[PDB]
Protein backbone atom coordinates (compact mmCIF):
# COMPACT_ATOMS: atom_id res chain seq x y z
CA UNK A 1 0.00 0.00 0.00
CA UNK A 2 3.15 2.12 -0.18
CA UNK A 3 4.79 2.79 -3.53
CA UNK A 4 8.29 1.39 -3.93
CA UNK A 5 9.69 3.75 -6.56
CA UNK A 6 8.84 5.72 -9.70
CA UNK A 7 11.03 5.16 -12.76
CA UNK A 8 11.09 6.72 -16.23
CA UNK A 9 12.61 4.67 -19.06
CA UNK A 10 15.84 6.57 -19.67
CA UNK A 11 17.65 5.22 -22.74
CA UNK A 12 17.60 1.38 -22.90
CA UNK A 13 13.81 1.02 -22.57
CA UNK A 14 12.60 3.66 -25.05
CA UNK A 15 10.25 2.31 -27.71
CA UNK A 16 11.12 3.98 -31.00
CA UNK A 17 7.88 2.95 -32.71
CA UNK A 18 4.47 1.85 -31.44
CA UNK A 19 1.84 1.15 -34.09
CA UNK A 20 -1.81 0.65 -33.06
CA UNK A 21 -2.63 -2.88 -31.98
CA UNK A 22 1.03 -3.91 -31.69
CA UNK A 23 3.34 -4.29 -28.71
CA UNK A 24 6.78 -2.69 -28.66
CA UNK A 25 8.57 -6.04 -28.17
CA UNK A 26 6.71 -7.39 -31.20
CA UNK A 27 5.06 -10.76 -30.65
CA UNK A 28 7.62 -13.57 -30.77
CA UNK A 29 10.35 -11.76 -28.82
CA UNK A 30 10.82 -11.55 -25.04
CA UNK A 31 9.77 -8.76 -22.64
CA UNK A 32 12.19 -5.96 -21.84
CA UNK A 33 14.04 -5.46 -18.57
CA UNK A 34 13.73 -2.46 -16.25
CA UNK A 35 16.51 -2.32 -13.66
CA UNK A 36 18.38 1.00 -13.82
CA UNK A 37 17.00 3.97 -11.88
CA UNK A 38 19.16 7.05 -12.43
CA UNK A 39 19.29 9.16 -15.59
CA UNK A 40 22.49 7.77 -17.11
CA UNK A 41 21.42 4.12 -16.79
CA UNK A 42 23.97 3.42 -14.00
CA UNK A 43 22.22 2.31 -10.78
CA UNK A 44 20.02 -0.51 -9.49
CA UNK A 45 16.71 -0.30 -7.65
CA UNK A 46 17.50 -0.85 -3.94
CA UNK A 47 15.15 -2.22 -1.29
CA UNK A 48 15.83 -2.78 2.40
CA UNK A 49 15.49 -5.78 4.69
CA UNK A 50 11.86 -5.24 5.74
CA UNK A 51 10.66 -4.98 2.14
CA UNK A 52 12.80 -7.98 1.17
CA UNK A 53 11.20 -10.00 3.98
CA UNK A 54 7.74 -8.92 2.83
CA UNK A 55 8.65 -9.95 -0.72
CA UNK A 56 9.88 -13.38 0.39
CA UNK A 57 6.91 -13.94 2.71
CA UNK A 58 4.44 -14.10 -0.19
CA UNK A 59 3.36 -10.51 -0.81
CA UNK A 60 2.95 -9.54 -4.46
CA UNK A 61 4.56 -6.42 -5.93
CA UNK A 62 2.70 -4.54 -8.67
CA UNK A 63 3.69 -2.14 -11.44
CA UNK A 64 1.29 0.60 -12.53
CA UNK A 65 1.83 2.96 -15.44
CA UNK A 66 1.64 6.59 -14.31
CA UNK A 67 2.24 8.53 -17.53
CA UNK A 68 3.64 8.22 -21.06
CA UNK A 69 5.53 10.73 -23.19
CA UNK A 70 6.17 10.49 -26.92
CA UNK A 71 6.28 12.53 -30.11
CA UNK A 72 4.15 12.46 -33.25
CA UNK A 73 5.06 13.00 -36.88
CA UNK A 74 4.47 16.08 -39.03
CA UNK A 75 5.61 17.22 -42.47
CA UNK A 76 7.92 20.16 -43.13
CA UNK A 77 8.33 22.00 -46.45
CA UNK A 78 9.93 18.88 -47.93
CA UNK A 79 8.47 15.37 -47.83
CA UNK A 80 10.50 14.55 -44.73
CA UNK A 81 8.56 13.33 -41.69
CA UNK A 82 9.75 15.24 -38.61
CA UNK A 83 9.32 13.96 -35.03
CA UNK A 84 11.18 16.39 -32.76
CA UNK A 85 9.71 18.65 -30.09
CA UNK A 86 6.20 17.37 -30.91
CA UNK A 87 5.26 15.92 -27.54
CA UNK A 88 1.77 14.45 -27.17
CA UNK A 89 1.84 15.92 -23.65
CA UNK A 90 0.96 19.25 -25.27
CA UNK A 91 -2.45 17.92 -26.38
CA UNK A 92 -3.33 15.26 -23.78
CA UNK A 93 -5.01 17.65 -21.33
CA UNK A 94 -7.09 19.45 -23.96
CA UNK A 95 -8.14 16.22 -25.69
CA UNK A 96 -9.24 14.66 -22.40
CA UNK A 97 -10.97 17.92 -21.45
CA UNK A 98 -13.12 18.46 -24.56
CA UNK A 99 -13.87 14.82 -25.46
CA UNK A 100 -15.59 11.74 -24.03
CA UNK A 101 -14.05 8.26 -23.94
CA UNK A 102 -15.58 5.09 -25.40
CA UNK A 103 -14.07 1.70 -24.54
CA UNK A 104 -14.71 -1.68 -26.18
CA UNK A 105 -13.45 -4.90 -24.60
CA UNK A 106 -13.88 -7.70 -27.13
CA UNK A 107 -11.92 -10.91 -26.59
CA UNK A 108 -8.11 -10.55 -26.45
CA UNK A 109 -8.41 -6.97 -27.72
CA UNK A 110 -9.40 -3.48 -26.59
CA UNK A 111 -10.34 -0.14 -28.13
CA UNK A 112 -10.05 3.22 -26.37
CA UNK A 113 -11.50 5.83 -28.70
CA UNK A 114 -12.35 9.47 -27.95
CA UNK A 115 -15.30 11.37 -29.44
CA UNK A 116 -15.87 15.13 -29.38
CA UNK A 117 -18.96 16.28 -27.47
CA UNK A 118 -20.60 19.72 -27.53
CA UNK A 119 -21.73 21.56 -24.41
CA UNK A 120 -24.89 23.68 -24.66
CA UNK A 121 -23.89 26.09 -21.87
CA UNK A 122 -22.28 28.76 -24.07
CA UNK A 123 -23.42 29.58 -27.65
CA UNK A 124 -19.89 29.56 -29.08
CA UNK A 125 -19.07 25.87 -29.48
CA UNK A 126 -20.38 24.71 -32.86
CA UNK A 127 -19.44 21.03 -32.80
CA UNK A 128 -22.31 18.94 -34.22
CA UNK A 129 -24.41 17.10 -31.66
CA UNK A 130 -23.73 13.35 -31.55
CA UNK A 131 -25.97 10.65 -30.14
CA UNK A 132 -24.34 7.75 -28.31
CA UNK A 133 -25.14 5.07 -30.89
CA UNK A 134 -24.10 7.04 -33.95
CA UNK A 135 -21.00 8.26 -32.10
CA UNK A 136 -20.09 4.61 -31.48
CA UNK A 137 -20.69 3.85 -35.16
CA UNK A 138 -18.59 6.83 -36.29
CA UNK A 139 -15.71 6.16 -33.89
CA UNK A 140 -15.56 2.39 -34.50
CA UNK A 141 -16.01 2.15 -38.28
CA UNK A 142 -19.03 -0.08 -37.67
CA UNK A 143 -21.37 -1.23 -40.43
CA UNK A 144 -25.16 -0.97 -40.49
CA UNK A 145 -27.21 -3.79 -42.01
CA UNK A 146 -30.79 -2.63 -41.38
CA UNK A 147 -30.53 -0.79 -38.04
CA UNK A 148 -27.98 -2.92 -36.19
CA UNK A 149 -24.25 -2.31 -35.76
CA UNK A 150 -21.65 -4.92 -36.72
CA UNK A 151 -17.91 -4.41 -36.31
CA UNK A 152 -16.68 -7.48 -38.19
CA UNK A 153 -19.03 -10.36 -37.29
CA UNK A 154 -20.04 -9.58 -33.67
CA UNK B 1 -10.55 31.41 -1.86
CA UNK B 2 -13.61 29.18 -1.51
CA UNK B 3 -13.46 26.08 0.69
CA UNK B 4 -16.53 23.98 -0.05
CA UNK B 5 -16.56 20.34 0.99
CA UNK B 6 -13.79 18.15 -0.50
CA UNK B 7 -12.87 20.94 -2.92
CA UNK B 8 -11.16 24.32 -3.08
CA UNK B 9 -11.00 27.33 -5.39
CA UNK B 10 -8.20 29.91 -5.46
CA UNK B 11 -9.18 32.57 -7.98
CA UNK B 12 -7.44 35.91 -8.57
CA UNK B 13 -9.30 39.11 -9.48
CA UNK B 14 -7.81 42.34 -10.80
CA UNK B 15 -8.14 45.43 -8.61
CA UNK B 16 -7.56 49.12 -9.34
CA UNK B 17 -5.65 51.60 -7.18
CA UNK B 18 -6.90 55.20 -7.06
CA UNK B 19 -3.75 56.73 -5.53
CA UNK B 20 -2.16 57.45 -8.94
CA UNK B 21 -4.55 57.71 -11.89
CA UNK B 22 -3.28 56.02 -15.01
CA UNK B 23 -4.79 52.53 -14.60
CA UNK B 24 -8.18 52.22 -16.29
CA UNK B 25 -9.23 48.83 -14.91
CA UNK B 26 -12.95 48.90 -14.02
CA UNK B 27 -13.73 49.09 -10.32
CA UNK B 28 -15.15 45.84 -8.92
CA UNK B 29 -17.23 45.43 -5.80
CA UNK B 30 -16.41 42.28 -3.85
CA UNK B 31 -19.77 40.57 -4.41
CA UNK B 32 -19.82 40.99 -8.17
CA UNK B 33 -16.12 40.11 -8.24
CA UNK B 34 -16.97 36.82 -6.52
CA UNK B 35 -19.84 36.18 -8.94
CA UNK B 36 -17.51 37.01 -11.86
CA UNK B 37 -14.53 34.91 -10.77
CA UNK B 38 -16.69 31.92 -9.77
CA UNK B 39 -19.27 31.82 -12.57
CA UNK B 40 -22.08 32.08 -10.03
CA UNK B 41 -25.76 32.37 -10.93
CA UNK B 42 -28.26 34.95 -9.69
CA UNK B 43 -31.89 34.06 -8.98
CA UNK B 44 -33.26 37.33 -7.60
CA UNK B 45 -30.28 38.83 -5.75
CA UNK B 46 -28.71 35.70 -4.26
CA UNK B 47 -25.63 33.88 -5.54
CA UNK B 48 -25.69 30.14 -6.22
CA UNK B 49 -22.70 28.12 -7.42
CA UNK B 50 -24.49 24.84 -8.16
CA UNK B 51 -26.93 24.27 -5.27
CA UNK B 52 -25.15 25.89 -2.28
CA UNK B 53 -25.84 29.63 -1.82
CA UNK B 54 -22.97 32.03 -1.18
CA UNK B 55 -24.00 35.18 0.68
CA UNK B 56 -22.95 37.32 3.63
CA UNK B 57 -25.81 35.82 5.68
CA UNK B 58 -25.24 32.23 4.53
CA UNK B 59 -21.45 31.62 4.64
CA UNK B 60 -18.50 32.02 6.99
CA UNK B 61 -16.38 34.83 5.54
CA UNK B 62 -12.91 35.47 6.97
CA UNK B 63 -10.28 38.09 6.16
CA UNK B 64 -6.70 38.68 7.18
CA UNK B 65 -5.96 41.38 9.76
CA UNK B 66 -4.96 43.97 7.16
CA UNK B 67 -7.90 43.05 4.92
CA UNK B 68 -10.30 43.32 7.87
CA UNK B 69 -8.87 46.74 8.73
CA UNK B 70 -9.34 47.88 5.13
CA UNK B 71 -12.92 46.54 5.14
CA UNK B 72 -13.74 48.32 8.40
CA UNK B 73 -12.25 51.58 7.11
CA UNK B 74 -14.49 51.35 4.01
CA UNK B 75 -17.79 50.55 5.76
CA UNK B 76 -18.35 53.39 8.25
CA UNK B 77 -17.70 55.76 5.31
CA UNK B 78 -20.68 54.30 3.41
CA UNK B 79 -24.45 53.96 3.82
CA UNK B 80 -25.48 50.36 3.09
CA UNK B 81 -22.88 48.95 5.53
CA UNK B 82 -22.95 45.55 3.79
CA UNK B 83 -19.60 43.94 3.02
CA UNK B 84 -20.69 42.59 -0.38
CA UNK B 85 -20.72 46.24 -1.40
CA UNK B 86 -17.12 47.22 -0.67
CA UNK B 87 -14.64 48.46 -3.27
CA UNK B 88 -11.89 45.93 -3.98
CA UNK B 89 -8.27 46.82 -3.28
CA UNK B 90 -4.97 45.09 -3.98
CA UNK B 91 -3.84 42.64 -1.32
CA UNK B 92 -7.15 41.27 0.00
CA UNK B 93 -7.09 37.60 1.04
CA UNK B 94 -10.78 36.81 1.45
CA UNK B 95 -11.78 33.27 2.46
CA UNK B 96 -15.30 31.89 2.05
CA UNK B 97 -16.34 28.63 3.72
CA UNK B 98 -19.85 27.35 3.03
CA UNK B 99 -21.72 25.64 5.88
CA UNK B 100 -21.53 21.88 6.31
CA UNK C 1 -15.06 54.12 -32.55
CA UNK C 2 -11.84 52.98 -34.20
CA UNK C 3 -9.08 53.94 -31.73
CA UNK C 4 -6.86 51.07 -30.57
CA UNK C 5 -4.29 52.28 -28.04
CA UNK C 6 -3.34 48.73 -26.97
CA UNK C 7 -3.08 47.13 -30.45
CA UNK C 8 -5.42 44.23 -29.65
CA UNK C 9 -8.54 43.43 -31.69
CA UNK C 10 -10.98 45.15 -29.28
CA UNK C 11 -11.30 48.93 -29.82
CA UNK C 12 -11.00 51.33 -26.92
CA UNK C 13 -14.67 52.18 -26.79
CA UNK C 14 -16.14 48.72 -26.37
CA UNK C 15 -13.17 47.91 -24.12
CA UNK C 16 -14.64 50.27 -21.51
CA UNK C 17 -18.35 50.40 -22.43
CA UNK C 18 -19.04 46.66 -22.62
CA UNK C 19 -18.57 44.20 -25.48
CA UNK C 20 -19.34 40.61 -26.39
CA UNK C 21 -17.51 38.31 -28.79
CA UNK C 22 -19.49 36.46 -31.47
CA UNK C 23 -18.29 34.90 -34.74
CA UNK C 24 -14.73 35.68 -33.57
CA UNK C 25 -15.47 39.44 -33.69
CA UNK C 26 -16.35 41.96 -30.99
CA UNK C 27 -19.76 43.67 -30.97
CA UNK C 28 -21.43 46.21 -28.71
CA UNK C 29 -23.62 45.20 -25.78
CA UNK C 30 -27.33 46.00 -25.66
CA UNK C 31 -28.56 43.44 -23.07
CA UNK C 32 -30.53 41.64 -25.79
CA UNK C 33 -28.01 38.79 -25.57
CA UNK C 34 -28.94 38.59 -21.87
CA UNK C 35 -31.32 35.64 -22.33
CA UNK C 36 -29.11 33.79 -24.82
CA UNK C 37 -25.89 32.70 -23.07
CA UNK C 38 -23.53 35.54 -23.94
CA UNK C 39 -21.79 37.29 -21.05
CA UNK C 40 -20.70 40.93 -20.75
CA UNK C 41 -16.95 41.58 -20.62
CA UNK C 42 -15.35 44.86 -19.54
CA UNK C 43 -11.58 45.39 -19.55
CA UNK C 44 -8.84 48.03 -19.63
CA UNK C 45 -8.11 49.76 -22.93
CA UNK C 46 -4.56 50.93 -22.13
CA UNK C 47 -2.89 47.52 -21.64
CA UNK C 48 -2.81 44.43 -23.84
CA UNK C 49 -3.24 42.10 -20.84
CA UNK C 50 -5.81 43.38 -18.35
CA UNK C 51 -5.16 40.68 -15.75
CA UNK C 52 -1.45 40.01 -16.36
CA UNK C 53 -1.68 36.42 -17.60
CA UNK C 54 0.09 35.67 -20.90
CA UNK C 55 -3.10 35.50 -22.98
CA UNK C 56 -4.37 38.87 -24.17
CA UNK C 57 -7.82 40.44 -23.90
CA UNK C 58 -9.08 39.24 -27.29
CA UNK C 59 -7.66 35.74 -26.84
CA UNK C 60 -9.27 35.44 -23.41
CA UNK C 61 -12.62 36.84 -24.56
CA UNK C 62 -13.00 34.78 -27.74
CA UNK C 63 -11.61 31.55 -26.28
CA UNK C 64 -8.62 31.01 -28.57
CA UNK C 65 -6.24 29.90 -25.79
CA UNK C 66 -5.67 26.33 -24.58
CA UNK C 67 -9.07 24.63 -24.58
CA UNK C 68 -8.53 23.14 -21.08
CA UNK C 69 -8.99 26.45 -19.23
CA UNK C 70 -12.10 26.80 -17.07
CA UNK C 71 -14.82 29.16 -18.27
CA UNK C 72 -14.40 31.17 -15.05
CA UNK C 73 -11.13 32.39 -16.60
CA UNK C 74 -13.00 33.51 -19.74
CA UNK C 75 -13.42 37.25 -19.23
CA UNK C 76 -10.28 39.44 -19.11
CA UNK C 77 -10.76 40.53 -15.49
CA UNK C 78 -10.17 37.02 -14.13
CA UNK C 79 -6.63 35.66 -14.49
CA UNK C 80 -5.57 32.16 -15.54
CA UNK C 81 -3.31 31.14 -12.64
CA UNK C 82 -2.66 27.57 -11.48
CA UNK C 83 -2.23 27.04 -7.74
CA UNK C 84 -0.44 23.67 -7.98
CA UNK C 85 0.29 22.21 -4.55
CA UNK C 86 1.92 19.13 -3.06
CA UNK C 87 0.17 16.87 -0.54
CA UNK C 88 2.26 14.43 1.45
CA UNK C 89 0.95 10.91 2.05
CA UNK C 90 3.56 8.95 4.03
CA UNK C 91 7.24 8.19 4.65
CA UNK C 92 9.44 5.11 4.45
CA UNK C 93 12.75 5.29 6.34
CA UNK C 94 15.49 2.90 5.23
CA UNK C 95 17.70 2.16 8.24
CA UNK C 96 21.23 1.57 6.95
CA UNK D 1 -2.06 11.54 -55.60
CA UNK D 2 0.90 11.11 -53.21
CA UNK D 3 4.47 12.36 -53.50
CA UNK D 4 5.91 9.09 -52.13
CA UNK D 5 4.21 6.01 -53.56
CA UNK D 6 6.02 3.54 -51.30
CA UNK D 7 6.53 5.57 -48.13
CA UNK D 8 10.31 5.81 -48.11
CA UNK D 9 11.76 9.34 -47.82
CA UNK D 10 12.82 9.58 -51.47
CA UNK D 11 10.06 10.68 -53.83
CA UNK D 12 8.82 9.15 -57.08
CA UNK D 13 11.02 11.23 -59.39
CA UNK D 14 14.09 10.84 -57.17
CA UNK D 15 13.70 7.06 -57.06
CA UNK D 16 12.95 6.74 -60.79
CA UNK D 17 15.73 9.00 -62.09
CA UNK D 18 18.39 7.68 -59.72
CA UNK D 19 19.21 11.16 -58.40
CA UNK D 20 19.24 9.69 -54.87
CA UNK D 21 21.93 7.88 -52.88
CA UNK D 22 24.06 5.78 -55.22
CA UNK D 23 24.59 2.86 -52.81
CA UNK D 24 20.97 1.64 -53.10
CA UNK D 25 20.22 -1.51 -55.07
CA UNK D 26 18.55 -1.16 -58.47
CA UNK D 27 15.57 -3.14 -57.15
CA UNK D 28 14.53 0.10 -55.40
CA UNK D 29 14.61 2.15 -58.61
CA UNK D 30 10.90 1.84 -59.38
CA UNK D 31 8.56 3.72 -57.01
CA UNK D 32 6.52 0.64 -56.06
CA UNK D 33 9.41 -1.00 -54.21
CA UNK D 34 10.58 0.66 -51.00
CA UNK D 35 14.12 1.39 -49.82
CA UNK D 36 14.03 -0.27 -46.40
CA UNK D 37 16.99 -1.80 -44.55
CA UNK D 38 16.38 -4.87 -42.39
CA UNK D 39 19.59 -4.61 -40.33
CA UNK D 40 19.96 -7.47 -37.86
CA UNK D 41 22.34 -8.62 -35.14
CA UNK D 42 23.88 -12.09 -35.10
CA UNK D 43 25.33 -13.39 -31.85
CA UNK D 44 28.65 -15.22 -31.99
CA UNK D 45 29.69 -16.08 -28.42
CA UNK D 46 29.91 -14.82 -24.85
CA UNK D 47 32.81 -14.59 -22.42
CA UNK D 48 31.96 -14.65 -18.70
CA UNK D 49 34.28 -12.91 -16.24
CA UNK D 50 33.90 -14.62 -12.87
CA UNK D 51 34.53 -11.96 -10.22
CA1 LIG E 1 -8.13 47.89 -27.14
CA1 LIG F 1 -7.23 45.95 -23.96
Amino acid sequence: GDTLSTIKAQENQIGNNLSPGDTYPKKGLSPLALNTMDQFSSRLIPINYDQLKKLDAGKQIKLETTQVSGNFGTKNSSGQIVTEGNSWSDYISQIDSISASIILDTENESYERRVTAKNLQDPEDKTPELTIGEAIEKAFGATKKDGLLYFNDI
Amino acid sequence: ILDTENESYERRVTAKNLQDPEDKTPELTIGEAIEKAFGATKKDGLLYFNDIPIDESCVELIFDDNTANKIKDSLKTLSDKKIYNVKLERGMNILIKTPT
Amino acid sequence: EDLDTDNDNIPDSYERNGYTIKDLIAVKWEDSFAEQGYKKYVSNYLESNTAGDPYTDYEKASGSFDKAIKTEARDPLVAAYPIVGVGMEKLIISTN
